């Protein structure tokens, strides 16, 4: 169904004295989130949304617990090994974090491949395009490469990446695919606010989009306004949808000269836009 | 579903 | 390294004077992920703000979304005020009604 993704995001956060590691698995398909496992609990477990769980079994989601739990202690061994390689001291907090999954195309063959680490937010190590190498990111990471160059671990992430991965990603869809269902198109209103003097400012607001990537654009009599225009990062309503606004600083009197316009995947086609001043 | 990771 | 957090507040819905809303403080672009947020309702810490779970994107910079009920009245003051390793002291950012 034109390109697909699983993508599992991995965090393992040290806090010497406070605690064991933090350990989670978040797993996304289509940047959804349909799965998690959080390592701050009495009984931790996988978390499958709905759908995932008993589409699959309880049998499963254990055996994937059990395999959560693995990880997690393996991260652990982890954060202690690159404390050595840094020659960092045990008592600060260090994070580890990791995406790894794959992409396929709309038919079925894999695209392309993650396996990339970070340690405390700077890249560390990560498997290259031809799924063969590996792209070290300093030295302490060069320790990681010859290693695992050695155990041939690039050989076992393609197996992965081509068997299981691809194979869960096409069994979601059929199945499923729930992220055209989960498209919502944007809806758009134009407010009017002043500045000093004969300035005024026209806000062009899109609101309660899915997915997140959409466009907004201010025209003068024909002409994007590419300067002079301001826009928030887009942010979630909280509800499960999105936001976002572009505003331009107009001549008072001028308002109608301008107009809005609007990209998203959702619509029909752009929408365009104007102040309407009440009568 | 995640694989098994390797140690660093 | 160490990134700063950049903070948004906003309504989940358009506000108007009288009807109960949303409001969101969404705070991304931050490592380490330990982060301390609260929301503010004229100068006092408002107690019962609900957070999601914390995630993160490609770059590897964590991003969260606190957010509390509330019903806007044209003269309340609301801010998400942020402590985090990356500042010397907490940022606050004030909601603004117009944004």
């Amino acid at each position: 169904m034109g390109p697909h993704s699983l993508r599992y995001f991995v965090t393992a956060v040290s806090r010497p004295g406070l605690g064991e590691p933090r350990y989670m698995e978040v797993g996304y398909v289509d940047d959804t989130e349909f799965v998690r496992f959080d390592s701050d609990a009495e009984n931790p477990r996988y978390e499958p949304r709905a759908r995932w769980m008993e589409q699959e079994g309880p049998e499963y989601w254990e055996r994937e617990t059990q395999k959560a739990k693995g990880n997690e202690q393996s991260f652990r061994v982890d954060l202690r090994t690159l404390l050595g390689y840094y020659n960092q001291s045990k008592g600060g907090s260090h994070t580890i974090q990791v995406i790894s999954g794959c992409e396929v195309g709309s038919d079925g063959r894999l695209l392309r491949g993650y396996q990339q680490y970070a340690y405390d937010g700077c890249d560390y190590i990560a498997l290259n395009e031809d799924l063969k190498t590996w792209t070290a990111a300093d030295m302490a990471a060069l320790i990681t490469k010859h290693k695992w160059e050695q155990a041939g671990e690039a050989e076992r992430l393609r197996a992965y990446l081509e068997g299981t991965c691809v194979e869960w990603l096409r069994r979601y869809l059929k199945n499923g695919n729930a992220t055209l269902l989960r498209t919502d198109s944007p809806k758009a209103h134009v407010t009017h606010h002043s500045r000093p003097e004969d300035k005024v400012t026209l806000r062009c607001w899109a609101l309660g989009f899915y997915p997140a990537d959409i466009t907004l654009t201010w025209q003068l009599n024909g002409e994007e306004l590419i300067q002079d225009m301001e826009l928030v990062e887009t942010r979630p309503a909280g509800d499960g949808t999105f936001q976002k606004w572009a505003s331009v600083v107009v001549p008072l009197g001028k308002e109608q000269y301008y107009t809005c316009h609007v990209y998203h995947q959702g619509l029909p086609e752009p929408l365009t836009l104007r102040w309407e001043p009440p009568p | 579903e995640i694989i098994n990771f390797e140690k660093l | 390294i160490q990134k700063t957090p950049q903070i948004q507040v906003y309504s989940r819905h358009p506000p108007e004077n009288g009807k109960p809303n949303i409001l969101n403080c969404y705070v991304t672009q931050f490592h380490p992920p330990h982060i301390e947020i609260q929301m503010l309702k004229n100068g006092k810490k408002i107690p019962k703000v609900e957070m999601s779970d914390m995630s993160f994107s490609k770059d590897w910079s964590f991003y969260i979304l606190a957010h509390t009920e509330f019903t806007p009245t044209e003269t309340d003051t609301y801010a998400c005020r942020v402590k985090h390793d990356s500042m010397a002291e907490p940022k606050t950012v004030y909601w603004d009604r117009d944004m």
